[PDB]
DNA sequence: AAAACGCGGGGGACAGCGCGTACGTGCGTTTAAGCGGTGCTAGAGCTGTCTACGACCAATTGAGCGGCCTCGGCACCGGGATTCTGAT
DNA sequence: ATCAGAATCCCGGTGCCGAGGCCGCTCAATTGGTCGTAGACAGCTCTAGCACCGCTTAAACGCACGTACGCGCTGTCCCCCGCGTTTTAACCG
């Protein structure tokens, strides 16, 4: 198994099976597909990290998109590089203009 | 005890930014998109996960826009929004076609 | 006929925080965003590639993706490890 | 028109060109010589160019 | 019959954006602009199904009209 | 050598259009950048379409729905049509 | 010649090879160049048409950036089409 | 013609790329189209910003009007 | 000077006039030579990237605009 | 469970009026910069040879997918404690 | 300065549905080999965009002046809040 034989944990057949059938290029070299299984694992380990602490955070067990949504929103970064994208049922950020507060 | 004009504005603002759920009502946004998708094809058809992912995509929207129109009264010195702060926000936005 | 990355965010979750679990929903969510992050990796490859005039998508390729896609504080760490994949299956 | 008038010579005859109208209607898909030169070709099937 | 997105609602939603006071015309006007992101997303949706040759707009049409307005949406699968 | 420009395209259809009026270098880079881009955009979306639907081949079809959701509306319809013309008067030869 | 066969201005045959030499799918259709070659060429026809309409506003013979520009930013079709693009040396509206 | 002001333009150039990378060596056409985008880029800025004041009721434009104008664009 | 002053106040004050700005404020032109900085940055940073991966020890002006084009401006004129 | 009407009520909009910092506007300087012109020589951009690399093809098998089935865990409720809030 | 009255909040109880495990046997994985040809490499000719210097002169800098507008303050009165109450559309079997 090339995953294993690369010691990842994501699929090197299956993302090397996407980039034959996504037509990206004439041909695809060996190396790649490693490359970007790893690649994937390590931006899904650290997303899950952060929703792993905000879920313990909230005293709660369990990734829900709520959870992902923190996670993405509340690194400054992730933030936006997902910033054009919209995570499902998660909330907004917790954030009231200084202003607008009773004073 | 009457409550002061501004404090339980405050309270839906912090509940509405805890609470996940959505919050455009179900079966009206069914109707309008049904009716919406009338004019574009006659004899056509929605199922539930479309239909919702319209609905969020939707709140999504509406939920950014408001962040800024509200920040554009900020900037203004106000703190009620008008039509006008929503116009430019789209308009800085770019999607006034 | 599905096709997802279920069993390997299961495998990633349970390899570093075991005390955890990902729903069904996160999990579609969690799909869609490593299958969204795979296209966009591998379109700018591509276009690399055409740019280019190769007609092979290579580690390199993925390699100036993957710096230019994530902007900082990241594709340091992960370009290392991404290398370090790339070699030690070289030598494996 | 001038195909139809070396048809139907008598203009105020319509009957020669109402009948005249499919072939018309189905001939349109060539306008030029050289083009109406090729289908003769592409029908000959001579292995030409 | 637009009426169905209704007052409270686009109240609350604003909540949700931190307003704190909304003026009435907001109301009419955000419904407005609900309209036209609902026309620009459905006209792509319904192109997508009219490519599929079917009748109904699966979830996968509507991500890919929502990922063409660079507004991409993550769970309905992928 | 041979440089990959639509330099003469562009310029037949500028007399046709326009037959007294002449485009420069630097203009006709500007046109050639922009077909370019119009039709990487359209060649992307039609590939996008066929893999979405699963289809392995690029045809009139997948054009017509990649050039109908790119071209806002009312050239839509004109773009198609003209495209239409086109395919079928193919089809037929 | 493909094109010429055609009546359209655009080169077809070169747009299939690109088509193919751009991996966007293994096999094309016969109609897909035809068909994006007629929508290039009608888009094409269009800003050019409207550039000439340009020059002549501006009492010149010579089309420039100002004249392509006004054009797309004028006309809101195009400039919804190009709204996100900028063209090199172009002004203001 | 062009008001971004063409030496002083390469030399920010030169020293941004000079931190990415070293012996790093430009090309003429390449400063010309990094000028015309940065041109193209503070104009629309400017006209976002000009729209700004004249919402909050002001004709000179302001450094929260950048501001406003940035943060609604989101590259901020 | 440092290049980054290079933009001069009349620079700045020419693009708010043609943007339609009637009055500029002092205050708006470090602010103004701070977009510019951060945006050069992540212009030049994706051009260095593509020459980087090209082998190439020159900056092209297609490697500039395949970075704008990226970052969502395309740019036509410079195109090959 | 939510929307929709209605009433009094507070808060804040909007306009006006003043003052003063800040701005634009000359006035010419000093500055630097097209737009020529010098001499490079880094390093293209191109070709040609030959190797390892990768694309296809059987043959073999072990990871993944769907189905099926438990039971922790989350949402839910009432009831109880916490809490930030004027109001006078 | 103070404490009453709503909302928010803590705990834990019971019920239900989905998560996560297991099982089979599907499908594509994984060797193993072969062939063609894309790239690495080496090498050459030639481009072109340095580095600076003239020279003229448009443009930028500095300074000084005057006044249009930014910001603040005050005042009034429209226009929403924030309930309570009464419809109403929706709720999910």
């Amino acid at each position: 198994t090339r995953s294993s034989r690369a010691g990842l944990q994501f699929p090197v057949g299956r993302v090397h099976r996407l980039l034959r059938k996504g037509n990206y290029a004439e041909r695809v070299g060996a190396g790649a597909p490693v490359y970007l299984a790893a690649v994937l694992e390590y931006l899904t380990a650290e997303i899950l990290e952060l929703a792993g602490n905000a879920a313990r955070d909230n005293k709660k067990t369990r990734i829900i998109p709520r959870h992902l949504q923190l996670a993405v929103r509340n690194d400054e970064e992730l933030n936006k590089l997902l910033g054009r994208v919209t995570i499902a049922q998660g909330g907004v950020l917790p954030n009231i203009q200084s202003v607008l507060l009773p004073k | 005890h009457r409550y002061r004009p501004g404090t339980v504005a405050l309270r839906e603002i912090r509940r509405y930014q805890k609470s996940t759920e959505l919050l455009i009502r179900k079966l009206p946004f069914q109707r309008l998109v049904r009716e919406i998708a009338q004019d574009f094809k006659t004899d056509l058809r929605f199922q539930s996960s479309a239909v919702m992912a319209l609905q969020e995509a939707s709140e999504a929207y509406l939920v950014a826009l408001f962040e800024d129109t509200n920040l554009c009264a900020i900037h203004a010195k106000r703190v009620t929004i008008m039509p006008k702060d929503i116009q430019l926000a789209r308009r800085i936005r770019g999607e006034r076609a | 006929r599905k096709e997802s990355y279920a069993i390997y965010v299961y495998k990633v979750l349970k390899q570093v925080h075991p005390d955890t679990g990902i729903s069904s929903k996160a999990m579609s969510i969690m799909n869609s965003f490593v299958n969204d992050v795979f296209e966009r990796i591998a379109g700018e490859a591509s276009r690399l590639a055409h740019y280019n005039k190769r007609s092979t998508i290579t580690s390199r390729e993925i390699q100036t993706a993957v710096r230019l896609l994530l902007p900082g504080e990241l594709a340091k760490h992960a370009v290392s490890e991404g290398t370090k994949a790339v070699t030690k299956y070289t030598s494996a | 028109g001038e195909i139809l008038e070396h048809i139907c010579y008598d203009v105020n005859d319509w009957q020669m060109l109402e009948m005249l109208k499919p072939c018309v209607e189905d001939g349109f898909v060539i306008q030029d010589r050289e083009t109406a030169l090729d289908f003769i070709g592409r029908r000959g099937t001579a292995l030409g160019i | 019959n637009i009426q169905g997105i209704t007052k409270p609602a686009i109240r609350r939603l604003a909540r949700r954006g931190g307003v704190k006071r909304i003026s009435g015309l907001i109301y009419e006007e955000t419904r407005g602009v609900l309209k036209v992101f609902l026309e620009n997303v459905i006209r792509d949706a319904v192109t997508y199904t009219e490519h599929a040759k079917r009748k109904t707009v699966t979830a996968m049409d509507v991500v890919y009209a929502l990922k063409r307005q660079g507004r991409t949406l993550y769970g309905f699968g992928g």
